[PDB]
């Protein structure tokens, strides 16, 4: 329920990115992922560099595509 | 899998897909035809053709350019134009139908998990139909705004106009067929940017 | 030698087409768009790129930026005063 | 209760990109028309041109997107006055968009004659009560 | 795996309090975006002095949890008071009080990047019957935003 | 070189004979006729022809049109001040 | 810091630049991270004075 | 910070001031970015004044760049005289009602 | 380096500006230009 | 896991801390990395020894940049 105690959904406004109550007022729900969201926290190795290098190894090792060895993703 | 103690189908996306962009393109046709008027308001490519039938060149406009080249050195530019497109004879002025107009053609080619899957199928080809869609607004926008630019930089006197040279031939023939008047037209000096800022012309608007 | 004076590619990155040949990248978290053409990235937004670094940039009359950079599957921008990230998928 | 009085019909998303587009087309316009009005002011008026005179005060809504020859003809016809073509017709055919609604037909007339262009010119003379449409000495 | 939301905001937690502060007695009004909350003096303060009472921080933490459910750039805090002894007390006092109260929302835990805070005095009445001192309707702190897309 | 003047084609669509060697095209929607003779449609209307672009055109006395362009599936036509379409078959 | 004190001492301070005056005695609270331009105009904005940038 | 920040006394600040004439209030719309020249006399034609050049062009001319929607067109020619720097000046005589760019030797 | 308007008749840039650092930042070996600092 | 939410929760300290803003050069450039020895001695054979009071050495080198480094190309 987004539109809650309120007239229900009006329609999504791609424009903010957000829904529109059957009043006057904007909801919280997102209906777009072209949204304004606060994220902090991003999953997946190989962050902060090129991202895995998609290769298939012998060996358990994870290189990224600058040459780093990530050592969370490689198998021990 | 978390925890110390916490340690001790494809078809479906596929069948929905097809639909979902199907019915959106369909209502987007639709939401098209319902504006006709006011596109062919907007978008007049009629009223900006030249003298002799001749389309406007399209420019394009870049400012505050930046380029790392590589260590030790950089290039920065303040202003930069480009000609994109040029100038031809025409018979006929553009419409906003061949760039707007997606095509619809109906797909008549056709349950625990079946249901959400096939929902998630129909999102992404509403999704895919509203980047088609999105992508030949940007397309016909480029294009209506070099000639807008092109029109502009004419005033300031940075661009200069085509030249046509006409040759008027007489009753020309033989005697198994005849044209009464024959004039023949040819374009000789495309549109170009000028490089001598001197002649530059500002523009104050009080 | 003079170095190269840009990528004419960001002149159409500016007013939103895409580069012939190239393929759409996912971009959630914001307002952006992002193609990959020769194993890099085109990105078009208004915010304010700040950790990955980018090679070349352009900027249209009404304040909107065109970066070229390499490819990252992560972004940090800034929104009004207030640091966030751009999640990139399709890499 | 809590309220805020624009409340409309709901919206599509194509609509609403048409209108981002449109909005910039608009201004861009505005502003690439402001920059010619600065540089080459005009001094003359068609209303020298094309005068109003009695029952040229009759009225139309009109929505026209064809060729111009026939909507002058059908404004002379219910104006009550001879129609005069002088000059040859172009092998490309010149072609108006008119929309309009309650206004008179000197103004429909006048923007007739501004939207011809270089291409044709529309003379009225009330003396002999004549429209004259002429086409331009070009190729 | 993305958001569907920005978190700890609810419309019907929104509903719910603008209720329960215009039924209580803080006046809470939204214009377009523009949102104004309106509290009388003498329900955070002493009699005209900087000093807030031990009770107030309820109310205090009732608006902050008010204020947590919207995104923002910028607050602004204005204080308006009455006629006691000279202009420069009262703005002083003014100036102390939004000082005080913006000190205290800053310490909780609202999202804002800049709070504004100014103290008028009393050049801006909204009421004509000034015959109240600090029980006069318009001796108040005004807390206004306009919420961020 | 000069530009050749015209194609002989379009006397015999005019007169409505259609080119030898050419097949006929199934028009709905108005009062059009069309052949396909090299790749190319020649149509026979006095209607006016406004999006697709013709290569070559004549006129006869009595108002009729002939056109020389490429082929298309459907024509955009104004037929008394409104824009309507023409649906062409057999291509 | 204390070794590029000693070595180079400085001489001006902008507060003949920047003075202060009524109405710049407003406070804020202001936690910021991006470009100057915006924050300027929203203290210029806060503070009822024009914006210029040259 | 405020060891390393160096800065200049208002007194001896080489910059120009609003000239205050009643014809230099009037707000324009500018959008230029070319030679100094023809955008001072533009601007001295629009203004009323009259418009003189001391000096000589070098080779490379003097590139500055205005984009404002609404401004004065004394601000404009404050920020004009920013943009030049050490190449060019520019004064106003408000008494005998001209504009002068003076060129560096 | 300045350069002002460059390009050829189909595209044109209004002012270009080529930046490039010379020198490397180095230690130097002649210890008679030292400077030594006493804080009190 | 846990240590990226101890990393996120103690964000504005480290942009405070760790200000490479704050140490560009003039025309954006990255001011190079010196290191630092102090009372160095090599034992290279027998008979035979090499002693230095000090020594300084450049690791890596000034180049152009057009965005400052940040705290989480390191810690993440």
């Amino acid at each position: 329920g987004c539109c809650s105690k309120m007239g229900g959904i009006n329609y999504c406004d791609s424009s903010a990115g957000r829904l529109v109550c059957n009043n006057g007022f904007y909801s919280t729900c997102y209906c777009t992922r072209h949204a304004v969201m606060d994220l902090q926290f991003l999953m997946g190795c190989c962050l902060w560099h090129g991202g895995v290098y998609p290769q298939l190894n012998s060996s358990g090792l994870v290189v990224c595509n600058d040459g780093y060895v990530s050592e969370e993703c490689s198998l021990q | 899998t978390g925890s110390l103690a916490g340690l001790q189908k494809e078809t479906a996306l596929s069948v929905g897909a097809q639909a979902g962009l199907a019915w959106r393109a369909k209502i987007i046709d639709e939401q098209l035809n319902k504006q006709a008027r006011n596109l062919d308001a907007i978008y007049d490519f009629n009223s900006l053709v030249l003298e002799h039938n001749i389309l406007p060149p399209v420019l394009l406009e870049g400012r505050n350019t930046l380029n790392l080249a590589d260590a030790q050195s950089i290039r920065i530019s303040d202003r930069t134009y480009k000609v994109a497109k040029q100038a031809h004879f025409i018979t006929t002025p553009p419409t906003w139908r061949q760039y707007l107009w997606m095509d619809y053609v109906k797909p008549e080619a056709p349950k625990e998990i079946w249901c959400i899957y096939t929902e998630r199928g129909w999102k992404n080809g509403i999704d895919q139909a509203n980047t088609i869609l999105e992508e030949n607004i940007a397309r016909i926008k480029e294009d209506f705004g070099g000639m807008i630019l092109y029109r502009k930089l004419l005033a300031m006197n940075m661009v200069s106009p085509p030249y046509v040279s006409h040759t008027d031939l007489g009753v020309t023939g033989d005697g198994s067929e005849i044209h009464i008047d024959d004039r023949v037209l040819r374009i000789t000096a495309l549109p170009e940017l000028n490089v001598n800022s001197a002649e530059w012309r500002a523009a104050v608007a009080k | 030698g003079i170095p190269p004076s840009a990528n004419d590619l960001l002149l159409h990155v500016l007013e939103g087409v895409p580069p012939p040949g190239s393929r759409r990248l996912v971009v959630s978290g914001g307002d952006a768009r992002a193609w990959l053409s020769n194993e890099k990235m085109y990105v078009r937004t208004n915010l304010t790129i700040l950790s990955p670094g980018w090679l070349a940039s352009m900027t249209s009359a009404d304040g909107t930026h065109a970066y070229e950079m390499q490819k990252s599957p992560v972004l940090l921008v800034s929104w009004h005063g207030k640091v966030m990230q751009l999640k990139v998928e399709g890499l | 209760k809590f309220k805020k009085p624009p409340i409309n019909n709901p919206s599509d998303d194509a609509t609403i990109k048409l209108a981002e587009a449109a909005v910039s087309v608009s201004d861009s316009m505005l502003e690439m028309a402001k920059v010619e009005k600065v540089i080459t002011p005009p001094s003359k008026d068609n209303t020298l041109t094309i005068p109003n005179a009695y029952n040229l005060q009759a009225r139309a809504s009109v929505d026209w997107s064809g060729p111009i020859e026939e909507l002058t003809a059908r404004i002379a016809k219910a104006a009550h006055f001879r129609f005069r073509v002088l000059g040859k017709s172009p092998s490309v055919p010149v072609l108006i968009s008119i929309s309009t609604k309650d206004e008179s037909l000197a103004e429909i007339l006048r923007d007739i004659d501004y939207q011809a262009g270089k291409k044709a010119s529309i003379h009225v003379y009330p003396n002999s009560q004549v429209v004259e449409l002429r086409y331009a000495k070009i190729y | 795996k993305l958001p569907c939301r920005v978190d700890g905001a609810c419309d019907a937690t929104i509903i719910k309090m603008m209720t329960d502060l215009n039924k209580k007695g803080i006046k809470v009004a939204s214009v377009g975006q523009n949102y104004l909350i309106s509290i009388p003096a003498s329900a955070l303060f002493a009699d005209q002095s900087p000093r807030l009472n031990w009770a107030s921080y309820s109310l205090l933490n009732e608006i902050a949890a008010f204020l947590k459910q919207f995104r923002k750039i910028a607050i602004t805090v204005t204080s308006y008071s009455s006629k006691y002894v000279s202009v420069k007390r009262e703005r002083a006092l003014t100036l102390a009080r939004s000082r005080v109260v913006s000190e205290y929302l800053w310490s909780q835990g609202v999202d804002s990047r800049i709070i504004f805070t100014q103290g008028l005095g009393s050049d801006k009445p909204i009421t004509s019957y000034t015959l109240g001192g600090d029980r006069s309707p318009n001796a108040r702190v005004e807390i206004t935003f306009r919420r961020a897309v």
